[PDB]
């Protein structure tokens, strides 16, 4: 595509030169650019592509959910009896949400995750498309959000069969993976007492292994546990 | 307060 | 063009959802729209256009500077002899800041500013044709560069004559319109004692005319007083 | 620092 004559490596650069900048959109094309090269990515690149992508669908969330809440008063008893403008700009925003997440997705399948064998690099992925999947989700209605729903599991689930054989207790991968799924049992699946059980277990399996690690991986396991705590503390 | 999730970084 | 087909009051709301789900790309999208239906602007809406472009080219300047001190490093005595990366993409970023400028300027010149009749109105547009300008001048080199800040500080001076003439010392625009002359003196005129002497005559004859105020007024024209002092605290 | 410029509303 529109990346198709850059360099790879240029590709890669001007990516940390857009998170610099706080330029989202722009290191999103960069890193769909530099998947599009056809190599696998390092664990540095698999990161850039995250960042990227969070930032960008991250803000389309927050606005989808401004819109949303704005449309839900203006639909209650007796508000704003008003026009078709707060759905259709939900909708816009929505369909240009759906299609950041529809990007991302083909990514992963194309060709990702057929092609990433390590466990650090195949947990990543799937924990990728367990997210962007549940970021359709958060805005489904229609024949198919079920089955949305159940591609996020899917995903989620893989990883986590793949973590629990390959990965200590306290890696952040496998850390970070069990937190977005119990996010999804909690907020997507209507399942919080699967995500309360998945979030304690994760901690206190954490909790136990952290004396085998450095003090640098120590603080890296322990910002992720700290999140879990805040979710159980939210949460019960 | 919606649930807090994990990529990458803070 | 792309919001030709929706109407005036459509986009004006949009815009204002917009502000509220902080889609400011989106906002001014729609207030450009606004101003093509060809009608003059209310108080309110000429708010909405400013607010809209101020926040796009406000993050597009906020990058380039940070691409310009990386690139400024990268071309110092012995730093990072590396490739065209850095420079390619601090340009991208300019050219794209210079259309948002060239693109409000061409909206106060077809033809907001020639039908601005009301000193409200016309030292609001005069103002903002003396910003962007200054936007422009900011990122500014060639032969074309003295002749941009030519054209900011004539937007300006006229905008001044205006604003002595037919407003109050602590009208919020003529107030407003001070402090971004003075802030061109400064940073762009390479004449920091005039931007004091601005600053000060501005602050004061604002002061004198407080006590006709009602508590509102007071509160909006203090406000901007308050930057006038922040600027000079600055620069003394 | 650079110096505070001012539209509409802070
Ligand atoms: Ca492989
Ligand atoms: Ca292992
Ligand atoms: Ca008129
Ligand atoms: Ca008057
Ligand atoms: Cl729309
Ligand atoms: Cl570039
Ligand atoms: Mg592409
Ligand atoms: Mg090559
Ligand atoms: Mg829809
Ligand atoms: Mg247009
Ligand atoms: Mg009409
Ligand atoms: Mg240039």
């Amino acid at each position: 595509g529109s990346m198709g004559s850059m360099e790879r490596a240029s590709l890669i650069q001007k990516a940390k030169l857009a998170e610099q900048a706080e330029r989202y959109e722009d290191m999103a094309a960069f890193m769909k650019g530099a998947v599009e090269k056809g190599e696998e990515l390092s664990c540095e690149e698999r990161n850039l592509l995250s960042v990227a992508y969070k930032n960008v669908v991250g803000g389309q969330r927050a606005a989808w959910r401004v819109l949303s809440s704005i449309e839900q008063k203006s639909n209650e008893e007796g508000s704003e009896e008003k026009g078709p403008e707060v759905r259709e700009y939900r909708e816009k925003v929505e369909t240009e949400l759906q299609g950041v997440c529809d990007t991302v997705l083909g990514l992963l399948d194309s060709h990702l995750i057929k092609e990433a064998g390590d466990a650090e690099s195949r947990v990543f992925y799937l924990k990728m498309k367990g997210d962007y999947y549940r970021y359709l989700a958060e805005v489904a209605t229609g024949d198919d959000k079920k089955r949305i729903i159940d591609s996020a599991r899917s995903a989620y689930q893989e990883a986590m069969d793949i973590s629990k054989k390959e990965m200590p207790p306290t890696n952040p991968i496998r850390l970070g993976l069990a937190l977005n799924f119990s996010v999804f049992h909690y907020e997507i699946a209507n399942s919080p007492e699967e995500a309360i059980s998945l979030a304690k277990t994760t901690f206190d399996e954490a909790m136990a292994d952290l004396h085998t690690l450095s003090e640098d991986s120590y603080k890296d396991s322990t910002l992720i546990m700290q999140l879990l705590r805040d979710n159980l503390t939210l949460w019960t | 307060r919606r649930s807090i999730s994990f990529s990458v970084g803070a």
